[PDB]
């Protein structure tokens, strides 16, 4: 299980991401569900500071770091032609 | 008509028809309330029959209740959905761009059965939208509507394709439900069946019969009637059912060790084990009513049975035999017949209440799932249904199905009969239904199933024909989710009052007469041969007994905005057809004036448009403003109606609310009481009504090609209000954060003057193209300066100014005030997207003229760009002085087959002039059809025909030729309804009279700003290098293949050179190719294109050794 | 695939099928120094014009 | 509506100045399996014995 | 049908030894970029899994 | 034979590429399967965006910093180990992975 999870920590990101900010992004998530569940509202980042013990700009860094990339092989038109990277300037 | 705020439209109807048009929007509401458990809903289902009313939400939660762990020793239990009050009302939701929606509790119970207990918490289901009383949802302060979705129904189906190489007919059969697995029972090019099971490509039904369990003398004792099952019958080769469930099993299983016990099993699990196979009640009770299973017993077990699969086999073997009608043993016969694809027996429509439905289901499968899972890995009597459920798969779903999803689409407001268009409509695709390409040319025809339920006129002329339609006026969706229609029933040959709601297949039970059948006044028709309509779309002369259906009214067939158009019956229809396509495309004026000539149309869906504030209560008027009118009831109450004023619509339209009543007023409930953007005096108001002419002037009338006069200018006749909302946030960075203040740096302060202390403009600033709207700098750090921009700042004293300038500029050729201005923050608590501080919107606003290029159309299909703006003098002007206001084209006329548009203009000006006819000797023949308080009418007074009952050649001619004057002694316009111009250019009279009158015409939403682009230098693309595209942007113009290949036929080598590469992607070109313009010298050699070594670089990234040589 | 089984473009998807870069490429370009808008009659005015 | 990004790198503008340049040295660096390779440094720099080629 | 593809790898300077791979290539990296948009949502091009 | 394109095409010759010629297109080795770093956003080194390998971002500048002129031109800086250039080979140079 050690060793899945440091695959699972390694090469599952397509940036790399050191295993302790993994665990602590994996932690916040977890958190966030549950208290998605017991608040039954999605929970302010002052709330998941004072719950993980840090400050609430820690928090919005560790929410930047969190965001996952997207590909540029999809369509935005749903009439499907132009792909998404046809759009940048 | 019985409408108490009508104002007086006089009339042609010849027939009074006994039913009134229904709550047009009835299709989402009863349909959503449906789905609630309304108690509104719960009363009226049961008002015809329905002993066991379910809302849809208690179907999903019957259908789910019980959930069970695999052991079955603890069990979980749903019961009683309820819902809460809305978080918001709908303004504030609109402004604030919240969701107007609602929460869900519902009582859940778990119950261990190893000791026994119930667990009742009252679980938060999550927040779930809510129709508003528009139809409408708003969904993250957008206005969305779901669109109504037609598939066929599951059941069974049947056909019959003869194989031209064999001459025998190869019937066949697809046995489709809902939400289950496919199997099919064929008849093989062989003497054999085809009794392939989920694409498992071979099987006969000796296998599928001793896999269900029979013996060779139970096939034999219910099939003995044919030598098809004989063949197969000795074409067994297994005898025993294990064998064949251990075949089965392999042939659907395989890559699996054989078990004899699960392989029956998992046929009874995939065909009658109702919790992977449910085709639906509608499924089932089309099945029933096919085969005549249970016609005496409501619908319940939504699988199947090896009754009806036997049936079924039956069936497909006496209809390869060729029969007329066999009764099942137990059931009632049914008549030996195929089926269509087309007809709307086979056809449901899947409404709101259906999408919703289904979402959640497939919500609460995955949540199920999840409790399946937490069932048995969590402990035992220590847990919970708050511990149990986990709600964000269900809202997930139900966030996923209002947005970005294929059904779900902006309300198309420009003005609300396109709101009214845009609800009520009818879609063929979409998830679950047939796709675009897919789909083939036979689907998009028109059946005569269509009569009365789907209009046969409105639909998108573009690649979506026969995909799209709308309702007809009196169609309403069955609770089975088909298209009843009402009609007046006629017994004996006395039509009687006794309105039936029939549908499809009961329609082509019976025979069914028509609106203009003539009535002694006691029912009785007086024809003994009587136009009628037979089951296959046949038209007879019945002998005048049979009938048992007379239609409730005339244009049963037709849709809303297609009964807007007077004179539909001589219009073809594909002209018809686009103007009833453009009809829904006009744009709000300024002053929205109601038409002269109209149908009875245009009050009652304009009251049901939503967007006209219409009295809820009798009473009287207490004091009215510009924004509110405070009513007094007539018990008590007062109430307010805040007036929606310079509202922003979907596509920049406005939608302004007038009052239109004064302080002393009385009121009554059901009465207009405040018009809206495209209304008058409560009725509809497309456009304007205008003096044309007929005539060819100048070849600026050429080829559709319209002009104007400059009156319309001058008075602003045709002239719309565009709001334009433009948007900017203040966000995080690495660098700082963005910054909304003056402090602007590289600027003068002369262009810093409209905007505030921090920015942003004040409200009534005219603004340009170009300019600033919000003062924004952003911070950008530290690079190498260039050494001379290090001098330049050495010399003036400057500093770096390390911030770097991207404040709102507003984009190209959009000018105008600045009404309004809405700003979010984050430090004032407001909910914003993350990283992002400071929100502002900006509503600009501008009133665009008339202009030469503008798209007009009447509401006949002839439409045309503004040729020329003539001044107001040089035109063809009547005798009077009076100038016509546009003139169309002649020649566009005869052969577009649309002359109730010349109809309209002869009838327009019989209504503008005013008429009294002569009944000195009573009334002449020509009137004798026409009904009383017409012989007389005032000038300038409001008409109706309705659509297919409408003025005759006799009474329009006849109307035309008494049409008195107007000032003096000047009947204008002769019997034939022409008359002499004079040209304002040269002067001379016109050598022939020329046809003349009044057609109301619209302004439409294909205006030149909103298409005009053009670019020399703009934005680039990022992966490739080639120029961006779309207005939103500069944008460039595709340059595609026919044109390389118009190019190289002229053989303009060097200009395809060009083209291709030093506009496009020779990206060292582009900049000295600009540098030799400015310097004002030769454009140099265009080098290689980015597109070509894209192309050198992947082929030699995948291992090719591309080689170029000159030698 | 990746997310949401959507399958994931290959290095031989840049050049085969509707997005190929042969065919986008005899497709068009999208050029600078152009323009469109919608045509009015010019009924006054000179053939080369 | 408009969308816009940014590659992580700077756009300098000078001038392709072919003929003054700083000068440089080559050292020639050699792998295992008998390969060379000469890698230009500058003058003023140390140049390094070991080398990922 | 083989002496097809036979005397094709015959008649040219080819060899069948390259059929086979030791060494992959890698397409240059502003051909998949990885741009940022604003905020940091980042856009790959799919070839980077 | 000319990969520079200076406009006298005339034959454009597909074929089978040897690995000798594979390695031989290549400026090194990616071994490593990072793109960029989370935290200063800067590409990593032996990675798919390896400035020692693939080339510099910013036009004249190399990724430690020590040159930032263009007449530090053609030379590699001992410590970043990049190629100071215009950072428009990005587009051309190309990378291998010896299996
Ligand atoms: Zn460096």
């Amino acid at each position: 299980r050690q060793a899945i999870t440091r695959a699972m920590a390694d090469q599952a990101r397509t940036i790399r991401i050191p295993v302790h900010m993994v665990e602590v992004i994996n932690k916040l998530g977890r958190i966030q569900r549950e208290l998605l569940q017991d608040l039954g509202r999605e929970p302010t980042p002052e709330e998941l500071a004072k719950e993980m013990d840090i400050t609430p700009e820690k928090v919005l860094e560790i929410q930047q770091y969190a965001r996952e990339p997207i590909s540029l092989d999809q369509t935005i038109g749903d009439e499907g032609d132009s792909q998404l990277g046809d759009f940048i300037e | 008509n019985s409408v108490p705020g009508a104002p007086n439209r006089v009339s042609f109807a010849k027939l009074r028809e006994p039913l009134e048009v229904p709550g047009l929007l009835d299709v989402q509401t009863d349909s959503f309330e449906w789905l609630i458990g309304s108690p509104r809903w719960r009363e009226s289902a049961a008002e015809r029959g329905d002993v066991n009313p379910v809302g849809g939400l208690e179907e999903v939660l019957y259908e789910l209740s019980p959930i069970e762990d695999f052991s079955g020793s603890m069990s979980l239990s749903f019961s009683d959905p309820r819902f809460d009050d809305v978080k918001a009302p709908v303004d504030e939701c609109k402004d604030k761009d919240m969701t107007y929606a609602a929460p869900l509790f519902v009582t859940a119970e778990f119950i261990n059965n190893n000791t026994g207990e119930i667990k009742s918490q009252t679980v938060f289901m999550g927040d779930f939208p809510m129709m508003t009383e528009k139809g409408t949802f708003i969904i993250n302060g957008t206005e969305r509507v779901v669109v109504s979705q037609l598939v066929r129904s599951p059941g069974v189906y049947f056909d019959e394709t003869i194989d031209k190489s064999t001459d025998k007919t190869l019937h066949s059969v697809k046995v489709i439900p809902s939400r289950g697995a496919w199997l099919e029972f064929d008849v093989d090019k062989r003497d054999t069946v085809g009794v392939r099971i989920d694409r498992k490509r071979r099987q006969p039904v000796t296998v599928l019969l001793k896999a269900l369990g029979w013996t060779s003398e139970q096939i034999v004792e219910r099939f003995g009637f044919s030598e098809i099952m004989r063949s197969t019958l000795e074409k067994d080769n297994t005898v025993g059912t294990d064998e064949a469930l251990l075949d089965i099993y392999r042939k659907l299983r395989p890559g699996e060790p054989p078990t004899k016990e699960s392989a029956q099993t998992l046929l009874e699990n995939l065909f009658f084990k109702e919790k992977r196979y449910d085709l639906a009640r509608v499924g089932r009770y089309k099945v029933n009513k096919k085969l005549g299973l249970h016609v005496g017993e409501p619908i319940t077990s939504s699988t199947l049975t090896e009754e009806d699969v036997v049936a079924t086999i039956e069936y497909l073997v006496r209809l390869h035999e060729g029969q007329t009608t066999m009764t099942v043993p137990g059931g009632v016969e049914v008549p030996v017949e195929t089926d269509d694809i087309d007809h709307f027996g086979n056809r449901r429509l899947r409404t709101v209440g259906e999408l919703i439905q289904n979402q959640i289901r497939v919500g609460m499968s995955r949540m199920e799932r999840v409790v399946r899972e937490r069932m048995t890995t969590q402990d035992v009597e220590a847990i919970t249904p708050q511990t149990l459920i986990n709600i964000r798969p269900v809202v997930a779903a139900i966030k996923e199905f209002f947005g970005t999803s294929q059904l779900s689409q902006f309300m198309d407001q420009n003005n609300p009969l396109s709101g009214l268009t845009h609800k009520r409509r009818l879609s063929a695709l979409g998830p679950g239904g047939l796709s675009r390409e897919r789909a083939g040319l036979e689907v998009r025809d028109v059946h005569p199933s269509h009569y009365g339920r789907m209009c046969p006129i409105e639909t998108p002329e573009g690649p979506n024909i026969g995909l799209i339609g709308s309702l007809s006026v009196y169609a309403r969706v069955n609770p089975f989710g088909f298209i009843e229609t009402p009609y007046r029933k006629v017994v004996d040959g006395v039509v009687s009052d006794e309105i039936v709601y029939l549908t499809a297949d009961e329609e082509d039970r019976h025979v069914v007469a028509q609106a203009n059948s003539p009535i002694d006044a006691d029912g009785r028709f007086v024809e003994p041969r009587v136009l009628v309509r037979r089951k296959a779309g046949e038209v007879e002369y019945v002998p005048s007994s049979e009938v048992d259906y007379m239609d409730v009214s005339p244009r049963q067939m037709v849709s809303v905005a297609t009964a807007m158009i007077p004179f539909l019956e001589h219009d073809d229809a594909n002209r018809a057809l686009m103007g009833a396509n453009m009809q829904r495309q006009a744009v709000p004026l300024v002053r929205s004036e109601a038409p002269l000539v109209g149908t009875g149309m245009e009050l009652r869906a304009a009251i049901d448009a939503g967007d006209v504030v219409v009295a809820e209560e009798s009473g009287v008027i207490e004091e009215v403003s510009a924004d509110y009118i405070t009513v007094m009831h007539d018990n008590g109450t007062r109430r307010t109606y805040r007036m929606r004023k310079f509202a922003r619509s979907n596509h920049g339209t406005c939608a302004n609310q007038c009052p239109i009543v004064d302080a002393g007023d009385r009121v009554e409930a059901g009465q207009v009481i405040a018009d809206g953007p495209c209304t008058d005096d409560g009725e509809m108001a497309l456009g304007k009504n205008l003096l044309v002419a007929i005539m060819p002037w100048e070849g600026h009338n050429y080829e559709d090609a319209i002009i104007l006069s400059n009156r319309l200018v001058e008075e602003d006749v045709l002239t719309s209000i565009h709001i334009e909302e433009h948007e900017i946030d203040a966000r995080d960075t690495k660098l700082g954060a963005e910054e909304i203040t003056r402090d602007i740096p590289n600027i003068s302060d002369e262009v810093l003057a409209d905007l505030d202390e921090r920015g942003i403009v004040r409200i009534g600033a005219e603004v340009r193209d170009g300019d600033i709207l919000v003062g924004k700098v952003t911070p950008k750090g530290e690079t190498e300066l260039t050494p001379e921009e290090r001098l330049l700042r050495a010399i003036f004293g400057e500093k770096a100014r390390e911030v770097r300038d991207t404040s709102l500029k507003v984009p190209h050729g959009e000018s105008g005030k600045v009404i309004g201005i809405r700003v979010f923050s984050r430090e004032d608590e407001d909910e914003l997207p993350a990283g992002v501080n400071e929100l502002v919107r900006v509503y600009v606003a501008q009133k665009r003229k008339i202009s030469d290029g503008d798209k007009l159309a009447g509401r006949h299909g002839n439409k045309g760009v503004i040729g020329k703006i003539l001044p107001v003098e040089d035109m063809p002007f009547l005798a009077d002085g009076t100038p016509v206001d546009i003139i169309l084209n002649t020649h566009g006329v005869p052969r577009r087959m649309n002359i109730g548009q010349i109809l309209e203009t002869h009838l327009g000006w019989c209504a503008h002039s005013g008429w009294k006819v002569d009944a000195a000797k009573g009334v002449p023949d020509w009137a004798a059809r026409l009904p009383d308080e017409l012989l007389e009418a005032q000038p300038n007074a409001i008409v109706s025909t309705p659509v297919f009952d409408g003025a005759q050649e006799a009474e329009l001619q006849g109307l035309l030729s008494c049409t008195l004057p107007n000032r003096d002694g000047d009947v204008l316009v002769d019997a034939d309804g022409k008359a002499m111009l004079f040209d304002g250019r040269s002067g001379e009279p016109f050598p022939y009279p020329v046809t003349v009158g009044y057609m109301y015409i619209m302004k439409l939403h294909h205006l030149v700003d909103d298409k005009i682009h053009a670019r020399s230098t703009g934005p680039y693309s990022m992966i490739t290098q080639q120029p961006l595209g779309g207005k939103a942007q500069f944008g460039g113009q595709r340059f595609g293949e026919m044109e390389c290949w118009a190019m190289q036929a002229y053989g303009a080598a060097y200009t395809l050179q060009e083209l291709l590469t030093i506009k496009s992607d020779d990206t060292v070109g582009r900049v000295k190719v600009y540098e030799a313009i400015v310097k004002g010298e030769n454009i140099p050699e265009p080098g290689i294109p980015e597109s070509f070594k894209v192309l050198l670089k992947e082929l030699q990234s995948l291992c090719l050794n591309v080689e170029v040589l000159s030698s | 695939t990746g997310p949401g089984n959507r399958p994931l473009k290959s290095l031989s998807d840049l050049l085969k099928g509707k997005q190929g870069r042969f065919r986008q490429n005899l497709l068009g370009k999208r050029v600078d120094y152009s323009g469109r808008s919608v045509i009015v009659v010019g009924p006054q005015l000179k053939l080369h014009q | 509506r408009v969308l816009r990004g940014s590659r992580l790198g700077a756009v300098s503008y000078e001038t392709d100045r072919n003929h003054d340049l700083a000068p440089r040295q080559i050292a020639r660096y050699r792998t295992d399996n008998g390969e060379e390779f000469e890698v230009p440094f500058a003058d003023d720099a140390e140049i390094p014995g070991t080398w990922l080629c | 049908k083989r002496l097809k593809v036979v005397a094709a790898f015959q008649q040219s300077g080819n060899s069948p030894m390259g059929m086979v791979l030791d060494a992959v290539p890698v397409i240059p990296p502003e051909l998949r970029p990885m741009v940022q948009l604003d905020g940091g949502r980042f856009a790959t091009s799919d070839l980077n899994d | 034979g000319a990969m520079l394109d200076v406009n006298f095409f005339d034959e454009l010759r597909i074929g089978l590429a040897t690995a000798e010629d594979i390695r031989q297109w290549s400026y090194g080795e990616v071994k490593k399967p990072e793109t960029i770093n989370y935290r200063t956003l800067k590409p990593e080194k032996d990675g798919l965006f390896c400035e020692k390998i693939f080339g510099p971002t910013r036009d004249w500048e190399c990724y430690c910093g020590k040159y930032k002129r263009v007449r530090f031109k053609g030379i590699i800086c001992e410590r970043c180990g990049v190629e100071v250039t215009r950072a428009k080979v990005r587009r051309e140079r190309m990378g291998h992975i010896e299996l």
